């Protein structure tokens, strides 16, 4: 039962955004093809990183230019087809702030991510082999990580300035961790899912901050589980065994120093939390790494929140993706290195992944 | 008129800036209650030098000192103690929060509450000064305090004064002896944000004048006093050509161009030698070549270092005394001869040199001797490469497994500013390797 | 200025800690009738720290009792120095936890934590500045573990920029006090790892074994035994109030002391300790305390640093005396010994040393360690757990007030995570 399934990693590239634009910053970044090069102003030494997908966007018609429907068909797409044998998947996201992961995941309007691509096509491929054999079932949740406090974004908060009621985290002896209070919503056509995402990142708490205009300050957590019920060879009663799948989407929040974006008050508050969850989505990721090598470790999943929900994603039975964006200024080139070279970890990382099937009993 | 503004950060800082006032106040006449007696007894004159003081139109001597902390046990064991009618009740303590021993606390969330008024009594002092040199922080790489609020200063300092010399005495960590789990991280942070604006950073460590002590002092039982007392006379050596008449006179101005050949070799190493008992003091001649020898001795430095794992650089020799001049160039030719003092090809003078009439003073109750010819040194090597190379791999044992980084996080720190400090300090360790480099 | 919120939770929080204001109090020269009666000077500078001016130079101190049986109330009350308190911050109640942690997390400990948290609020709003809190209980009853865990989870959410210094007296190995010992202990055990930054860990057979061979004592009362947590209870908070050379509050220790946010339970241990007669016998230097103190038989947490390697090890000593002995000390403990301490840590020790040392000795020291043996105590937690809840020994008291299987698995799978991440780092690397 089970198989050895390296962690899928691609990297990516944004194009200048503009307040360096305005600076005038000097490109750092390359792409021989697949390999990434990183040159400093100094020029002393030129690291040199190496993925499994290597994503551009830098300018629209360099030879390479991987657009919003590319990082679909090379990346989640074979997520997508993994999960219909019935494999558990996931895709997050990496990365600081500004170097564009909650525009690859979830896209703007006139130019959709992943979600919106994954579920449409789901729901195309879904029509397209509906019968009354095997049934299609689909549910869905999206909850958040605020300083320490997960949050539901698909709960419609009214009259109170904190309508914000915190939810919490719980294990189970065999399914492993899950959310206390998850409000797990059925849908049928991709009509019921935009009604919830246009809900849910309404909710999602953002703010303005001196990297980007509309910054992300919470990680983004989107559940689907999508059960199969089949028929085969029986004595009686069919419409028993059914083989399940749970796609988790993530989108981060970034690394973020105090002084290129000014913020004081509670924007420096929660800043200090998406600081010690991705400072503890690091060693997750460096002591899974430390795995493949025999040495006996301990993954410090229960340090933070996040990395305690999504356990099974990581090691576990999940085949899962890192998408890493960064940007190419060479302002930005102390944080381009850490994302990076963590990247390059996670193409370490073998985790078993299983069909999960129950026969009914 | 010369001027210097001396402040005092950390526990480390204030206890050797006390150490400082009472030799001062000592050398001058200057009492602890801030008068002078010593302008009624003769009829007047300039008993107690404006460089380092100030004067009220009844008499009170004033320091030029700002003396800051972030914990009040210690600048409130100033204010009840003997030096307290001296200095002026603006000593800047917070009285909350300590820096924990995190560059963090001191540099971002708890060091940000102060500066603002740090730099409005430094205003204060210098407005009313009529020529300023530059200034002299007095800390310890290993705190919170004197890591991060001192980087905070001279990075403010830095963009307010500028045209300005910022020197900085510090208590460099030891190899073997610590006292905190921290060292190497807030040492490693603060000379990325100390290598681009101060100009000359002395250096010392406790080690080395434990060791001191034992083999020229017969104490086996040192503590800080003895050590601040060393170091408040090194701080008397180097100004003694501002509040005093000599024949070679170095300013501040004249380190900064003699010893820091390029901008980021700036950590100078010192010492004084003759640290004697008044058992010793006689049987000894105590003459300039045993002096300038012995301040070239291996077991006679204030760092834990070889001299002999690497080659001099620049050399600033200061003495006090009864000091003639070819007393001096015999024993530069003395040094310039041994193949052991190995020079650089690039540096064939290496010997500034200067000399001063004015005899070190002695407190009472004190471990040093009544000397007629005082010498210190400040030197510049290549040996430190080695110091800071193990501070790097301490870190390196550390930060690869990310320790103690989720209390530095905590206080306003990204993980990525430990990696980008690191590979400044790396550059620089072959900054040391790119010097040693004989040219064709 | 630096100030702590003490709160005593069950007979043997209030016990440790009325023993504890007899000793400060001796320390800083206050009468039970909260009047200064003392010699030095010293003593009202930092008095801010434990204690509150009343009206005519009378010091009350920032106790907050609680409990649910009033029984130790009146002990206190009715004692020497009971006198000093605030009777509005004797909160209490009735209906006893009767030795179950559902009974003081669930049902009445949820109808009195608000009284509590409401005199916690007036003590910190009261205040200049506030470095955290000291809450003394016991793992193996239901008031002080239950309503002591739910209390820290509470003020964790309104202070959490604040210490939460936390005094347990763990279950012991050979025998029990309590039949529901490890039940207890390991929730929590998962509620404090979870909502802390420095627990220290004390059992009573260490502290037995102390009294009997080094005190050399033949009928030792607890009296004793809290006549000795005190002392180091004493001593991780005096260079708050006390000047030195080196000082460190409790924010430097917990950032010296913790490399990771869960690893925070430490053994403590004092100083001089001596037999009555045999101290003549004896010298008082550095050296004979950094070998009484870094001893086996010298600590109070029922575990042997020569099963482990620590992690940490902090050291505050009180007394005039000199740096070098310390560092040298401590240097010559971490090159002999090398094998109980951690590679990857250069300097596995903390120095801390002040000025002024107790009312009658002229050294005392007070040691913390961090050691990979305490997986131990929490390893015998859950192994008796698992002789007692795979046959569900006692559990229907519990499930009776509230509570479900899943809240046991939890505590157990988190308490053997602990003892994974204690256990990784105590081989070679
Ligand atoms: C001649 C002399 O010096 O008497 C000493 C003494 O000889 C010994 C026996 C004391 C004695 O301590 C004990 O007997 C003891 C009994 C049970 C549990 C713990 C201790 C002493 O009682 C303890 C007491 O220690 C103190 O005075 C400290 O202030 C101590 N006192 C209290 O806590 C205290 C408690 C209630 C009421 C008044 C004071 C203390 C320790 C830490 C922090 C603050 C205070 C002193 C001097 C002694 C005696 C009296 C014999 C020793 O203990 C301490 C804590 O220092 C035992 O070893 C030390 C030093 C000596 O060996
Ligand atoms: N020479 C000398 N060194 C000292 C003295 N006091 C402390 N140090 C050294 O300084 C190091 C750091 O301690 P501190 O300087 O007191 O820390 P700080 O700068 O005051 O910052 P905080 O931790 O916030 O108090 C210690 O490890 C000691 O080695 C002193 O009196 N003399
Ligand atoms: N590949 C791309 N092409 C064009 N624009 C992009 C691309 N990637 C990012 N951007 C723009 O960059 C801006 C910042 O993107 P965003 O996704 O908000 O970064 P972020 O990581 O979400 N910030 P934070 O959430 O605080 O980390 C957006 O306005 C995007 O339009
Ligand atoms: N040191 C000390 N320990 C005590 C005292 N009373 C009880 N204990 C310990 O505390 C545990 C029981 O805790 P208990 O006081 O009954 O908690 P509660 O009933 O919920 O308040 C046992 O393991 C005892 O060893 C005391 O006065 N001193
Ligand atoms: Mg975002
Ligand atoms: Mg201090």
């Amino acid at each position: 039962l089970g198989s050895n399934s390296q962690v899928t990693v691609a990297v990516r590239v944004r194009p200048f955004s503009k307040r360096e634009k305005t600076e005038k910053a000097s490109q750092v970044v390359f792409t021989n093809g697949e390999e990434i090069t990183v040159e400093h102003p100094d020029m002393k030494q030129v690291y040199s990183f190496i993925y499994d997908v290597s994503f551009w966007s830098f300018d629209e018609c360099h030879p390479g230019y991987a657009s919003q429907t590319t990082v679909y068909e090379t990346l989640a797409a074979p997520l997508l087809d993994r999960a219909f044998e019935g494999y558990n998947t996931c895709l997050f996201a990496y990365g600081q702030t500004g170097s564009g992961k909650s525009y690859t995941m979830m896209g703007l309007n006139e130019e959709p991510g992943i979600i919106p691509r994954f579920c449409e096509d789901l729901f195309a491929q879904i029509a397209k082999k509906q019968t009354s054999e095997v049934s299609y079932h689909l549910e869905m949740s999206f909850f958040e990580v605020y300083n320490e406090k997960i949050h539901d974004l698909l709960v419609c908060k009214g009259e109170n300035g904190q309508r914000k009621q915190p939810l919490r985290a719980r294990e189970h002896p065999v399914s492993g961790p899950y959310v206390e209070g998850l409000s797990m919503n059925v849908v049928s056509s991709y009509s019921d899912i935009q009604s919830w995402l246009e809900l849910g990142n309404k909710q999602r708490a953002t703010a303005a901050t001196g990297m980007n205009d509309k910054s992300s300050r919470s990680h983004s957590v989107f559940t689907l589980v999508m059960t199969q019920t089949k028929t085969e060879v029986v004595e009686g009663e069919e419409h028993d065994h059914r083989i399940t799948s749970r796609i988790n989407l993530v989108d981060l929040a970034g690394s973020e120093r105090c002084s290129t974006a000014h913020s004081s008050g509670q924007r420096l508050k929660e800043g200090v939390s998406i600081n010690k969850s991705l400072l503890t989505l690091g060693k997750v990721i460096s002591a899974l790494s430390e795995q493949a090598n025999g040495k006996r470790v301990f993954i410090p999943y229960r340090e933070s929140t996040l990395t305690w929900l999504l356990k099974e994603s990581l090691g576990g039975n999940s085949k899962t993706a890192m998408i890493a964006t960064v940007s190419p200024a060479a302002s930005n080139i102390e944080e381009t290195l850490s994302t990076l070279r963590y990247a390059t970890q996670a193409r370490l990382i073998v985790n078993i992944a299983k069909v999960n099937e129950d026969m009914n009993a | 008129m010369r001027e210097c503004i001396s402040i005092h950060v950390g526990q480390a800082g204030v206890q050797i800036g006390n150490a400082c006032w009472e030799l001062y106040c000592l050398e001058h006449g200057i009492q602890p209650d801030g008068q002078m007696p010593s302008d009624k007894t003769i009829g007047g004159g300039d008993d107690s030098f404006n460089t380092f003081f100030s004067e009220t139109g009844a008499g009170k001597h004033v320091p030029r000192a700002v003396f800051v902390d972030l914990e009040p046990t210690v600048i409130d064991e100033v204010r009840t103690g003997t030096y307290r009618q001296l200095f002026h009740p603006e000593q800047l303590i917070t009285g909350k929060e300590d820096a924990a021993n995190n560059y963090a606390r001191g540099h971002y969330t708890i060091g940000k509450e102060i500066i603002d008024l740090v730099l409005d009594r430094i205003r204060k002092l210098a407005d009313q000064c009529t020529g300023l040199q530059g200034f002299l922080v007095f800390h310890s790489f290993g705190g919170g305090t004197g890591s991060g609020f001192t980087s905070l200063l001279m990075e403010r300092l830095s963009v307010d004064y500028g045209k300005k010399s910022k020197l900085e005495f510090s208590i460099y960590p030891a190899p073997q002896v610590s006292t905190a789990v921290v060292e190497p991280y807030n040492s490693i942070l603060t000379t990325h944000t100390t290598l681009e604006h101060s100009d000359c950073a002395f250096m010392v460590d406790n080690e080395a004048i434990y060791d001191i002590c034992r083999r020229n002092l017969d104490i086996e039982r040192p503590t800080y006093t003895n050590l601040n007392r060393l170091i408040s006379q090194i701080v008397s050596s180097i100004t003694a050509s501002l509040r005093f008449d000599g024949a070679l006179n170095v300013d501040l101005t004249e380190f900064q161009t003699n010893l820091v050949p390029y901008p980021r070799i700036h950590f100078p190493l010192a010492t004084y030698a003759p640290v004697i008992s008044a058992e010793k003091a006689y049987h000894e001649q105590l003459s300039v070549a045993e002096i300038t020898n012995a301040c070239f001795e291996p077991a006679n430095q204030m760092v834990k270092c070889d001299p002999r794992h690497g080659k001099y650089m620049a050399c600033c020799l200061l003495y006090r005394g009864d000091v003639v001049p070819k007393d001096v160039n015999a024993a530069i030719a003395t040094i310039k001869t041994k193949r052991s003092i190995q020079f650089v090809d690039w540096c064939p003078t290496g010997f500034k040199v200067g000399i001063n009439y004015q005899p070190p003073t002695v407190v009472p109750g004190g471990d040093l001797a009544k000397v007629q010819r005082a010498v210190c040194m400040l030197s510049n090597t290549t040996a430190i490469a080695e110091a800071w190379a193990r501070l790097d791999h301490k870190f390196d044992l550390m930060y690869a497994k990310r320790a103690f980084v989720h209390w530095y996080v905590g206080e306003g720190m990204e993980e990525g500013e430990f990696s980008e400090a690191r590979e400044d300090m790396a550059a620089l360790e072959k900054d040391y390797e790119e010097v040693g480099v004989d040219s064709v | 200025m630096r100030e702590i919120v003490h709160i005593q939770a069950g007979q043997c929080g209030n016990q440790i800690g009325a023993k504890f204001w007899e000793v400060i109090s001796d320390e800083h020269g206050i009468d039970p009738t909260g009047s200064y009666h003392g010699d030095s000077d010293l003593q009202l500078e930092r008095i801010n720290v434990y204690y509150n001016e009343a009206t005519g130079n009378k010091y009350v101190p920032r106790a907050i009792l609680v409990d649910l049986e009033p029984g130790t109330m009146d002990s206190v009350r009715s004692g020497p120095f009971g006198q000093i308190f605030r009777p509005d911050n004797f909160v209490f109640g009735q209906s006893g936890a009767g030795n179950n942690w559902a009974k003081g997390h669930y049902t009445e400990g949820a109808e009195l934590v608000d009284s509590v948290l409401d005199v916690v609020r007036k003590e910190s709003e009261s205040c200049d500045c506030l470095q955290g809190f000291q809450l003394t209980h016991s793992l193996g009853g239901g008031t002080g573990s239950g309503m002591g865990t739910l209390l820290i989870s509470k003020i964790r959410e309104e202070y959490p920029d604040r210490i939460m210094n936390t005094f347990s007296v763990m279950p012991s190995p050979k025998v029990s006090d309590t039949v529901v010992e490890p039940y207890n202990a390991t929730l929590s055990v998962h509620q404090l790892v979870e909502n802390t930054d420095e627990t220290y860990c004390i059992d009573n057979e260490a502290l037995y074994d102390i009294c009997f061979r080094t005190l050399k004592l033949t009928t030792p009362t607890y009296g004793d035994l809290n006549h000795l947590v005190s002392a180091t209870m004493s001593g991780v908070t005096t260079c708050l109030r006390f000047p030195g050379q080196l000082n460190a509050d409790l924010r430097k220790l917990a950032v010296n002391m913790v490399p990771f946010p869960r690893l925070h339970f430490f053994m403590p241990g004092f100083a001089p300790l001596t037999s009555r007669g045999s101290q003549q016998y004896r010298a008082l230097t550095v050296p004979e305390l950094t070998q009484q103190m870094f001893d086996s038989k010298n600590m109070m947490a029922a575990c042997d640093p020569r099963h482990g390697r620590y992690l940490t090890v902090a050291a505050i000593f009180r007394g005039r005396m000199s740096m070098k002995e310390v560092d040298e000390q401590m240097l010559n403990v971490q090159n002999k010994n090398s094998s109980y301490f951690v590679e990857w840590i250069p300097n596995n020790v903390k120095t801390a040393v002040c000025d002024i040392p107790p009312r009658g000795l002229k050294m005392s020291a007070t040691f913390i360690g961090n050691s990979t043996a305490i997986q131990e105590l929490f390893k015998r937690i859950s192994e008796q757990f698992t002789a007692m809840f795979r046959r569900k020994a006692f559990l229907h008291w519990y499930t009776g007030e509230g509570m479900d299987e899943m809240e046991f698995t939890e505590a157990e799978s988190n308490m053997n995570d602990l003892v994974s991440e204690y256990q990784q780092y105590q081989d070679a690397t």
